[PDB]
């Protein structure tokens, strides 16, 4: 079976930057008879189906931008994205269609930005919740740059590990900027023994944490 | 136009056994190959299979994962592609993508989920966030909807059926126990809230249930 490397994993740039992914076979993809090299570059990004951008190495699919151009040849392939766009923010995947057919491993490629400051909001366990016999504390994170991002929670000055669940969203196409949820999920037993919640976000934008609390003695 | 339907896709256990349907039309469905590949959540593209057109005899051909186990065929009359998979396990869960392939003017369906584990249909907990009732304004407010304890995904959210997506950020499922747990935001201005209603929709196709929590203050 034929072995796909993709590389790097990742990388970030900003807009008009020019960026270059690599991808390489285990065995040469030149076909003797018709002389092309059977290797595809695929685009996907977040919640779609991937779409094919280059085939036989470096011819570009109908209705493909022209900033898009593969080429190399035998085992080593390049994908040049010039002047990119914020709306290329995707998975870019290799797939070698010589002998049977393998994906690589992709490259995300993510975009650069002004850094930006979390807007934090906090919210305790809803009354419908209670009812059901558990408590969820929520806090949002939104619209901030970079992703690196911490949150620690604390009940009564005290930090929890335990029951923090986090997700974050894809980058933005809209303005570039990463969101996250943070969740901390209790029994109601202990929610209602303890009158004091925080949520502390730590961003490169400030030393300073940013916090969010409430007392169920207010 | 070239279309792609994908359709089969659900909840099985584990040693089970399911059949993807990929109902094709706008193309003369005999002159082409057709594969399926695969992708695993937040994970790479991986190729299964396909079967060759008419001029090949529509032969057959399958990844090392997948070969004896699952089995690609099609209807010539009715131009549908399917994939037969069994003694699934729980690495088997995932997006099951269709593919137009020959041997390139690009087509691949939307995709069908498939999940292989244990735990049940469970329709999800919708929690209303609302601020803390000792909490404090200014121009803009946060509010949100809490989705908790559902499976199998997906869930989908809007806000105001749609009017308040600028707004709008729902965060990826996580995993829990062995529930998924998802949460959305939104962000609107202080004066439109409340007095203007504020209502999160979800919906759990699976579970065959649509929610509608409006967002009340306390």
């Amino acid at each position: 079976d034929i072995v796909m490397s993709q590389s790097p994993s990742s990388l970030a740039v900003s807009a008009g930057e020019k960026v270059t992914m690599s991808c390489k076979s285990s065995q040469s993809l030149l076909n003797s008879r018709t002389r092309k090299n059977y290797l595809a570059w695929y685009q996907q990004k977040p919640g779609q189906s991937p779409k094919l951008l280059i085939y036989w190495a470096s011819t570009r699919e109908s209705g493909v931008p022209d900033r898009f151009t593969g080429s190399g040849s035998g085992t080593d392939f390049t994908l040049t994205i010039t002047s990119v766009q914020a709306e290329d923010l995707a998975v870019y995947y290799c797939k070698q269609s010589y002998n049977l057919r393998t994906f690589g491993g992709g490259t995300k490629l993510e975009i650069k930005r002004a850094d930006a400051a979390p807007t934090v909001s906090i919210f305790p366990p809803s009354s419908e919740q209670l009812t059901s016999g558990g408590a969820s504390v929520v806090c949002f994170l939104n619209n901030f740059y970079p992703k690196d991002i911490n949150v620690k929670w604390k009940i009564d000055g005290s930090e929890r590990q335990n029951g923090v669940l986090n997700s974050w969203t894809d980058q933005d196409s809209k303005d570039s900027t990463y969101s996250m949820s943070s969740t901390l999920t209790l029994t109601k037993d202990e929610y209602e023994r303890h009158n004091s919640y925080t949520c502390e976000a730590t961003h490169k934008t400030s030393t300073s944490p940013i916090v969010k609390s409430f007392n169920r003695n207010e | 136009e070239v279309k792609l339907v994908e359709s089969g896709g659900g909840l099985v256990q584990s040693g089970g056994s399911l059949r993807l349907s990929c109902a094709t039309s706008g193309f003369t469905f005999t002159d082409y190959y057709m594969s399926w590949v695969r992708q695993p959540p937040g994970k790479a593209l991986e190729w299964l299979g396909f079967i060759r057109n008419k001029a090949n005899g529509y032969t057959t051909e399958y990844s090392p994962s997948v070969k004896g186990r699952f089995t690609i065929s099609r209807d010539n009359s009715q131009s549908i592609l399917y994939l037969q998979m069994n003694t699934l396990r729980a690495e088997d869960s995932a997006t099951y993508y269709c593919a137009r392939d020959h041997d390139r003017f690009s087509y691949w369906g939307q995709g069908t989920l498939v999940t292989v584990s244990a735990a049940k249909t469970t329709p999800p907990s919708v929690y209303p966030l609302a601020p803390g009732s000792a909490a404090q304004t200014n121009s803009m407010v946060t509010l949100g909807c809490l989705v908790k304890g559902y499976f199998p995904e997906p869930v989908t959210v809007t806000w105001n059926s749609g009017s308040l997506s600028s707004g709008v950020h729902t965060f990826p499922a996580v995993l829990q126990s062995d529930l998924y747990t998802l949460s959305s935001s939104v962000t609107v201005p202080s004066s439109t809230w409340p007095s203007e209603t504020v209502t999160c929709n979800v919906a759990h196709p699976a579970s065959s249930t649509k929610v509608d929590k409006k967002i009340v203050p306390r």
